[PDB]
């Protein structure tokens, strides 16, 4: 039995590894696209604004 | 057509990845050379990082080209350096101008120049280093060369790669082939930006089927021995 | 379902646990020779269309090769 | 035959232990791969 | 539950034949294709966008900047390219074993093999490139053949005078839509044989010896879709172009037409039949004939025995079948010029002759021969 | 047939009460508001661009230049009032008549109830106007309650750093897949009820009087149907605007945000448990009891009469819990000031207790009259 | 399915066909008195809740437009 079953029990662990690796890239996909993510730029002028304001 | 023969490239290997340094050093090609008349919009300087530039090095070369584009407070489109997110520059404001600027040829996009040709890696490298005297009996008019692997052996691009046409930073001699191989290999990197990656998930993946199947396989001949030793006998009453 | 699918009689049917016999009993023993018997039964049905297929392939090739092939008698 | 009796018989246990098999393999298969990935390229 | 009924009525405690070989495993795997096509199609529609401005580069933007969005994109495309390989082999399977009797089952096959061909089609349009624009025109135009209301079809369906943006938009619209139309024909489908169960391939009544499918044939199809899975992955990750276009790779211009237009492998056989055929309405008919052929198969069995297991003559002509259904796949990617155009012209005759004339003649020499006609 | 046996069973020959008032025609009415909403989200999708830069202008493109695309695209918007009309109505049914003793249909029909709200949520996203895009970010930012899980979540649905793009395209491809999934999802709840057939207004074993569906309960449907489509296309021929909202014909700026910011009616009672209670997390939790305390009902039952036509207490509280329902309704709408404030605070309380307190004592209370209890 | 729904026992059920039957048999003759008949049976239990409904809504609309209404001694 133990043969038999550690082979169910082997199969399933890389089974398993591979389906965490599936659905995990897919996740993944949905979540920021490269482009999204290079916006960490930016750019002010403080004399734009004066006391008081908001921009 | 002449079909452009096979050539023993690394990243043509099935385990095989890119050689970087040789995509740098077309990167540079492409930066000095060809820019000038041909795209890689879908090309950005971001997609380098990690890949043949650190992240100072693409920034500087993303600063060294100027956008000139996006409106300002005036609505007033304004020219600005360039930035990681910016991508890589133009040679022609529209496609009148680079019929304009290229004897009224259209230089293609290289964004994917390989993917889009057959030939590929070999057809690029093949017409690169291809061009050669038209023979006897054919005769092209101005603004056309005769390479054999272009299509009709008349193509508007003169030929761009004289020996020594530019300097690689890198030192390494810079003739007309080594610079037609690093830059068949750039242009096959944007064009594929994973090859490398594609093939370390297909090195793993092979892995994991390579553990399963023989295991499923076994399993489905536990079972399925069972009918597979059922013995059967008819025994009539008689 | 099953229990109305036929009626059969007198057909006794043993058989063994899974665990109790061999996964592989004489794979190789008798696998090939028996994969090898199925295939000289259907070789001859199969095999022929294919390699008929392989040379009007081959001749087609050539075939078209030849036409594109210059005609030297013609342009002089 | 021990691990049979332990870990592999009561189907909670053989769940348990493929969990944690799993849960350990993806580090060794990992890092197994790509020393060979690296070694090809 | 009642809903559990319905699983073991058709998964687990359903009567199968003990001895059907790997063959039978292909049709599970086209399901799972189609799950698979789906949950890809699914992930690419997340960012494509259907505008003929934007679709090569939101194309160009899930491949280069989505999270393994090139993944999901070849698979997809080989996928697709699965899917034709898995039905295509059913389909097979289904002319050799003389399944066509169960009629019903074969006509929802049918249009089930009618609307996945269109589906691939539109979907083959979407990515807005050079080689999409010319292939959608071509088969558009096919319809104009039409004897009096071509035109306006053409027209309708293009939207405008031309294919242009008014298409693209449509094609995303029907090829989003008709996948879940194509799951539940095959849900009518599975119902039409469940009332008959599964045929064997020996051709005989296999109710004396029927096995459960649960245990015992599931671990069938779980290794099929392993190995399936292993094809498909290798087709994907190390040889991702070898059965598209290089010319989809460009942007669509329709100043410019590729010079080769082949529709891809899968619609080739077809390609060169309606090639083949001078009129072009004829070459429409024949192609739609090509497909249909098929329904009609099961009034053409003229045999007492069901499947060819004990049919030898009819076994050859079977081959040459697809000896030549090969062929025409070949021909239609050559060129038009000698001799490609005279095979063509050929493999089209002998494979309507096989098909219509030479299998009902062989059949009752067969049954001649056993002394049974 | 197969197929007939099918048909005549959930049909024709499907026996049903045969006192069941017209409350019982407006699920028929939501399966076929279902079709419609399909049909016209198919003629939308084939000009529609999920792009931000084109989304509105494709909407305005469908509105102006297609030909009766302001039809479709208010038939769409009016079909979904009309769906959540008839919805609300079945769910009341529903409430009144007991009919959450079939515990596997009713927990069916609050799943394909939390599908149809997350569907017109997506759908009222799509035409990217001014609401759309601050109804989005703030329903999104909704889900950064939670703390651990939250945050990430959020973004990813938004698939980025806030609501932009990228949002919109996925938006698009779920509002697009899910009502094949209620269509499914419908096909299962049709099922779980044909187990054990309609229920009746006096709430009754009705197995001594039952008639056909095929001749009685058809042309009811058919006249229900008729009356329907009369309310939406005098929804929509005549008062195109009425149930919309001003602010979406502006387009989405990032920079200023509408002053006045509503869900559209539907959503509104559980706008107004979330803005009744003070802690955020609260307001999320109390919101989806809010839909969630339905599935809860079937457990809360302690009477031993199904029906409430003879239980004139409990009527009474049905109908306070109907009034403050509107009440809820119509203080979403009030802006955040006094003392639309309080009323909100009690009507969730009240709302709350009536459903979960009152009515199970009411029923003991009434059970107690009877000389039952 | 019918035939197996119930057991009923001499309960006879007589029946006339649809076009030997006025369509509308007394329709407004006693509807009216009818429907009027219901509405007091229900009325009871169905307004009386939502009247108080309409008496919030007024209440409460009013209610705060007091609160907007400047403060008189406000500002003086
Ligand atoms: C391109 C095509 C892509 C097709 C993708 C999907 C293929 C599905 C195949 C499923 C399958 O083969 O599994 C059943 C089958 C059941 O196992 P078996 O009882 O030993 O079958 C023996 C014969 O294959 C039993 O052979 P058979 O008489 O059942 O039929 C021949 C068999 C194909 O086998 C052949 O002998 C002909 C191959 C050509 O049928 C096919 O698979 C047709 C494949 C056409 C390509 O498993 C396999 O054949 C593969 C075993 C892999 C073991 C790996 C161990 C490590
Ligand atoms: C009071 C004036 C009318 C009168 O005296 O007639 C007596 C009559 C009451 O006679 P009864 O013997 O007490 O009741 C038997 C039913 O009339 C037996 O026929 P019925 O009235 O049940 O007819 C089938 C029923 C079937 O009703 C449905 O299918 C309704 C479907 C759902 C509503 C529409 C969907 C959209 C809902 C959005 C909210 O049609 C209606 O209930 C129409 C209601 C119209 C109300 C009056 C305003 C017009 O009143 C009506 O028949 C009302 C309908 C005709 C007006
Ligand atoms: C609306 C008022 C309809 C009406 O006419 O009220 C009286 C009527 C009495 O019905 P009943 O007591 O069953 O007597 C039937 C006698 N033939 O009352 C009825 O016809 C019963 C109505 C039951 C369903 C009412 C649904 C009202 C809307 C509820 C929406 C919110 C539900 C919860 C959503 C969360
Ligand atoms: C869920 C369905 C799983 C089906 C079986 C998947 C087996 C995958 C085995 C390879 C895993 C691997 O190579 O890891 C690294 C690799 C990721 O690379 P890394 O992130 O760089 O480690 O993971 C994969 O290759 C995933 C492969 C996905 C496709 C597998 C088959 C899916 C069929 C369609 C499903 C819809
Ligand atoms: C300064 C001008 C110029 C430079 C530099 C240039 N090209 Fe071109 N190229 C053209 C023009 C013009 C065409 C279009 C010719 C035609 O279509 O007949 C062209 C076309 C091509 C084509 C085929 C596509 C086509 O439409 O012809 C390939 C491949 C190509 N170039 C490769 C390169 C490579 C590789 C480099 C440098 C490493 C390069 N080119 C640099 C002007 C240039
Ligand atoms: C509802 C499910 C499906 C959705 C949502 C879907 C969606 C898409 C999308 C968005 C694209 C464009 C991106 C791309 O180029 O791949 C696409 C392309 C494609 N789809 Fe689908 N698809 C679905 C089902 C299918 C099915 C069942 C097939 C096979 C019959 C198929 C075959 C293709 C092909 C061949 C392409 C073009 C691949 C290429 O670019 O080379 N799709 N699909
Ligand atoms: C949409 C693509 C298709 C899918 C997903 C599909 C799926 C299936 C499935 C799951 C089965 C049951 C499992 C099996 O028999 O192997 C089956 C059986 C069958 N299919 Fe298909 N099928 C498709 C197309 C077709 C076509 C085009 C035909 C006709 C040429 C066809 C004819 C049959 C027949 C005859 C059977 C019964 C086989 C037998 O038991 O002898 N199918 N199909
Ligand atoms: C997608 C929207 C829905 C549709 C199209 C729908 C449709 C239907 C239909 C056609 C029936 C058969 C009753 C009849 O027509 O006479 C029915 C029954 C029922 N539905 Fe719904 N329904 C929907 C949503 C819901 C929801 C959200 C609930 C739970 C709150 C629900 C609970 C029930 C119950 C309990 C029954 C059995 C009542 C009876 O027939 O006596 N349904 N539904
Ligand atoms: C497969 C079925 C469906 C498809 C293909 C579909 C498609 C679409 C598309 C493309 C739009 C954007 C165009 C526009 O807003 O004018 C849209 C809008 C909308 N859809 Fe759907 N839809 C479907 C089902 C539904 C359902 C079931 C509902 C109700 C839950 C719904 C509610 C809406 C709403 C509220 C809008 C926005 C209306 C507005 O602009 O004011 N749709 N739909
Ligand atoms: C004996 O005959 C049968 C049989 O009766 C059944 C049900 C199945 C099971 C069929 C499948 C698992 C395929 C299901 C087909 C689908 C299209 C699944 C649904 C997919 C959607 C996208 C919905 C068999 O594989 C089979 O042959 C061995
Ligand atoms: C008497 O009891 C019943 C009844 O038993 C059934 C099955 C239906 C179902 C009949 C319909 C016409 C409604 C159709 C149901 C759907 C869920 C439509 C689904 C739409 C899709 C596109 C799927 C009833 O409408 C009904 O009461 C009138």
């Amino acid at each position: 039995k133990g043969f038999s079953y550690l082979v169910t029990a082997t199969t399933t662990v890389g089974v398993a590894y591979a389906a965490k690796n599936v659905v995990s890239q897919f996740v993944s996909s949905m979540s920021a696209s490269a482009d999204v993510l290079a916006m960490s730029k930016i750019e002010i002028k403080l004399s734009d604004i004066p006391e008081g304001k908001n921009m | 057509e002449l079909h452009p023969p096979s050539y023993p490239w690394s990243h043509r290997g099935l385990l095989s990845s890119l050689d970087h340094t040789s995509i740098r050093r077309g990167f540079q090609v492409y930066k000095q050379v060809c820019s000038s008349c041909h795209s890689m919009d879908y090309v950005a300087y971001r997609h380098l990082v990690g890949v043949c530039y650190t992240e100072e090095e693409a920034k500087a070369l993303a600063e060294e080209v100027e956008v000139q584009d996006g409106p300002n407070d005036d609505g007033e489109m304004f020219m600005r350096p360039g930035k990681l997110s910016d991508y890589f520059p133009k040679p022609y404001p529209n496609p009148e101008a680079a019929r304009a600027a290229n004897n009224g040829a259209l230089p293609p996009d290289l964004s994917y120049i390989v993917r889009a040709r057959h030939g590929g890696e070999d057809y690029v490298f093949s017409l690169l280093t291809g061009y050669c005297e038209p023979p006897t009996g054919v005769s092209l008019r101005e603004g056309l060369y005769f390479n054999p692997y272009f299509p009709g052996q008349a193509i508007g691009m003169a030929p761009p790669i004289y020996t020594e046409v530019l300097e690689y930073d890198d030192g390494t001699p810079a003739t007309m082939s080594q610079v037609a191989k690093d830059v068949a290999t750039f242009l096959r990197w944007a064009s594929e930006p994973e090859h490398d990656h594609r093939k370390r998930m297909g090195l793993k993946m092979l892995l994991m089927m390579g553990l399963l199947l023989p295991l499923t396989y076994a399993m489905k001949r536990h079972k399925w021995s069972v009918l597979k030793s059922r013995k059967l006998a008819y025994r009539p009453p008689k | 379902e099953f229990g109305n699918l036929a009626r059969i009689r007198h057909v006794i049917s043993y058989s063994l646990s899974p665990f109790e016999q061999r996964a592989f009993p004489s794979y190789f023993s008798k696998g090939i020779p028996n994969v090898l018997r199925r295939t000289r039964e259907r070789i001859l049905r199969v095999a022929p269309p294919f390699v008929v297929v392989y040379l009007i392939y081959t001749w087609g090739n050539q075939e078209f090769e030849q036409s594109k092939r210059k005609n030297p008698a013609m342009y002089e | 035959s021990r691990l049979y009796s332990l870990l592999f018989r009561r189907t909670s246990t053989f769940a348990l232990t493929i969990a944690v098999g799993a849960l350990f393999f993806e580090r060794a298969f990992d890092q197994g791969a790509d020393a060979i990935y690296e070694h090809i390229n | 539950h009642p809903l559990f009924k319905i699983i073991n009525h058709s998964f687990i405690d359903l009567p199968a034949p003990s001895n059907i070989s790997s063959w039978w495993n292909f049709g599970s795997l086209l399901g799972v294709c189609l799950m698979v096509q789906i949950i890809t199609g699914l992930f690419l529609a997340m960012h494509y966008t259907s505008d003929t401005m934007t679709a090569f580069s939101s194309v160009t933007h899930i491949c280069r900047d989505v999270n393994y969005g090139w993944l999901i994109r070849y698979m997809h495309a080989n996928g697709a390219s699965m899917f034709f390989i898995c039905l295509f082999l059913h389909v097979g399977r289904g002319l050799y074993y003389g399944s066509y009797t169960f009629m019903e089952t074969w006509n929802i096959g049918v249009l089930l093999l009618f609307a996945v061909m269109a589906t691939a089609f539109m979907g083959y349009v979407l990515p807005w490139g050079q080689m999409s624009f010319w292939g959608a025109t071509v088969i558009t135009n096919l319809l104009s053949a039409i004897p009096y209301i071509g035109t306006t079809l053409v027209e309708w369906i293009w939207g405008g005078f031309s294919v242009d943006k008014a298409t693209l938009t449509r094609f995303f619209a029907f090829h989003f839509i008709l996948p879940f139309i194509i799951a539940a024909l095959a849900i009518v489908h599975l119902l039409f044989l469940h009332e008959t169960g599964s045929n064997n391939p020996t051709g005989l009544n296999s109710d004396a010896d029927k096995i459960p499918f649960h245990p015992y044939y599931t671990i069938k199809d779980i290794l099929g879709i392993l190995i399936m899975f292993l094809i498909l992955m290798t087709l994907v990750l190390f040889f991702p172009d070898m059965l598209g276009d290089p010319d989809n790779y460009m942007p669509a211009n329709p100043l410019n037409t590729p010079p080769h237009i082949k529709p891809e492998w899968y619609f080739l056989f077809a390609y060169a039949i309606l090639r083949s055929i001078p009129n072009k309405l004829g070459g429409v008919l024949a192609l739609i004939l090509s497909i249909l052929i098929l329904a009609l198969m099961p009034f053409l069995h003229t045999s007492k025995q069901r499947s060819l297991m004990f049919r030898p003559i009819t076994q050859i002509l079977y081959w040459i079948l697809v000896a030549n259904l090969l062929i025409l796949t070949w021909i239609g990617g050559q060129p038009v010029e000698h001799p490609f155009i005279i095979i063509g012209q050929l493999a089209s005759i002998s494979y309507f002759s096989i098909i219509l004339i030479l299998m009902p003649i062989s059949g009752i020499i067969e049954d001649k021969m056993l002394k049974l006609y």
